[PDB]
RNA sequence: UAGCGGUUCUGACGUGCAAAUCGAUCGUCGAAUUUGGGUAUAGGGGCGAAAGACUAAUCGAACCAUCUAGUAGCUGGUUCC
RNA sequence: GCAGAUCUUGGUGGUAGUAGCAAAUAUUCAAAUGAGAACUUUGAAGACUGAAGUGGGGAAAGGUUCCACGUCAACAGCAGU
RNA sequence: CUGAUAACCGCAGCAGGUCUCCAAGGUGAACAGCCUCUAGUUGAUAGAAUAAUGUAGAUAAGGGAAGUCGGCAAAAUAGAU
RNA sequence: UGUACAACGGGGUAUUGUAAGCAGUAGAGUAGCCUUGUUGUUACGAUCUGCUGAGAUUAAGCCUUUGUUGUCUGAUUUGU
């Protein structure tokens, strides 16, 4: 009666999609995520997660802006335009 | 040679369902016309009507009929023919008493 | 679950357009090591915890 | 052939269920053509399939029985399992008696 | 009766249909009744018509990660002539 | 440097072509397709669930299972068109 | 679209569990049991023999609990006036 | 190729218990008619009586049979 028949009535969800980590980890009754932490005004790491902080750090993901910075410090921060020169 | 010889019959299925499970006597009741045939006709197919299967199965899985008149064909196989080229095919011939009858090869001219 | 919030229905669309075998001419390509398709997820097999 | 789409449509299209209907099978190579309702309902139409009408359930020894029981029979105390007062009540045996005589 | 329990056979099964199910028998069956959803309460803390019972097959003290390769007078191994 | 730590990963044996594939009353004849039909499809029988149904709709859950065409390597603990 | 002994959970197409609506005729006190109509299935590996020992179902002259830890299991009993 | 064997039919044995069908001044009565009765009849009517120790079954591990119809040369291995 605790085995297989009352895994019989198991049929809601605790979690659901997070809108800021998108991992089905945000708890519906308590209104907080569990492995980001959305709706909090931070992002939850612990040091004792370091893997935690291999999975959902930086270089992870598209580094959409990061990705041109190193670029973009090695000209020293040039504006404008380039002229023409030859062919 | 031809050896098309039709013949009736009656065939006593009570001293051949004795014993037998009633949710299985209609379907030894065919599986044993089938063995009927190849005893008197020699041949390995035969093959039953489906008027034969309704008469049959008149009354159940488990109200066979004591007697069944049959009047069986030996014809021969012809168009991709099988493993052996004749084969038996068994009909019911209607009568209200099969108690009485002795066989009979049919005439049919 | 039969009356849907577009959240779900819009990851349904993702997991059935991406449930379909290699296109073929990826097995031809120059340096190729790809042989099948090593994410597919049937409906019996893997449940996808939407 | 496969004839389980024309077996489902043709309940569909009639609107006898399944149970009843009847694909005759030496036409069954037309049958396996006709693959669209508006097939169908002419295939129904000139008789290719047909409606195989309702088994009879004849009430006619509920009729005679009943028939015997208005005239008084099949009441004596073995045909009668229930309590006197849950065959018929007694208080419905009052309301009807005052409201008589009322 | 339905339902909700689960007594007895110390019945079946016991490398099972099933990490507790099946059959028969049985208790209760309009209320301190059953039950969905929502919600509250969270670990030496909840919750308990109390059995140290239950807390997601885990409970006289949950699960996960880290300190942590914890310590061991105690078992076991410990590689060619 | 290896023979063994109920050592780790992997692989392969005897047992063994055995234990087993036995709840839910039940299937049979013909034809069609096909290389091949105890199982497909149609027809004829026989039956069952018997309107707290094995019937019609749905909530939760699932996610394309829905429907047609083509097809049987792998799955459906036998088979399979 | 399924809403479940194959579409959800139980590692599985797992005899488990899981909220609810409609609901015919007869018998009968009755949504009981038994039979049928409307719908829906005919799916659960099969063929042949049918010895042991089993599981499920039974019956026994005469005595009747002497059996056993204990009448455990069956039997009887039963509906209505 | 045989007073063989088989399948049916026949006879005996045996179980049960008098079939289906038809008939009857039998049938508690009930109605319905008429000369209304001194069995007055028609129709209904569980049942009963006559045919009916009838009918059914009878070998699957019963017996017997000059009857009817059939059957009777398929494969393999073996030596000092």
């Amino acid at each position: 009666g605790k085995g297989t028949p009352s895994f019989g009535k198991r049929h809601n969800k605790s979690h659901t999609l997070c809108n800021r980590c998108g991992r089905r980890s945000f708890h519906v009754q308590k209104k907080t995520c569990s492995s980001c932490g959305y709706p909090a005004a931070k992002t939850r790491s612990y040091n004792w997660g370091a893997k935690a902080k291999r999975r959902h750090t930086t270089g992870t993901g598209r580094m959409r802006y990061l990705k041109h910075v190193s670029r973009r410090f090695k000209n020293g921060f040039q504006t404008g335009s380039a002229s023409k020169a030859s062919a | 040679l031809k050896d098309v010889v039709t013949r009736e019959y009656t065939i006593n299925l009570h001293k051949r369902l004795h014993g037998v499970s009633f949710k299985k006597r209609a379907p030894r009741a065919v599986k044993e016309i089938k063995k009927f045939a190849k005893l008197h006709m020699g041949t390995d197919d035969v093959r039953l009507a489906p008027e034969l299967n309704q008469a049959i199965w008149k009354r159940g899985v488990k109200g066979v009929e004591y007697r069944l008149r049959l009047r069986i064909s030996r014809k021969r196989n012809e168009e991709e023919d099988a493993k052996n080229p004749l084969f038996s095919y068994v009909e019911p011939v209607l009568v209200a008493s099969a108690k009485g009858l002795q066989t009979v090869v049919v005439e049919e001219d | 679950a039969a009356q849907k919030s577009f959240r779900i229905k819009q990851k349904m669309a993702k997991a059935k357009k991406q449930n379909r075998p290699l296109p073929q001419w990826i097995r031809l390509r120059t340096n190729n090591t790809i042989r099948y398709n090593a994410k597919r997820r049937n409906w019996r097999r893997t449940k996808m915890n939407i | 052939a496969n004839l389980r789409t024309q077996k489902r449509l043709a309940a569909s299209v009639v609107g006898v269920g399944k149970r009843k209907v009847w694909l005759d099978p030496n036409e069954t190579s037309e049958i396996a053509q006709a693959n669209s309702r508006n097939a169908i309902r002419k295939l129904v139409k000139n008789g290719t399939i047909v409606k195989k009408a309702v088994t009879v359930h004849s009430k006619s020894r509920t009729r005679a029985h009943a028939q015997s029981k208005r005239e008084g029979r099949h009441s004596g105390y073995g045909k009668r399992k229930g309590t006197r007062e849950a065959r018929l009540p007694s208080q419905v045996v009052w309301i009807r008696r005052l409201r008589v005589l009322r």
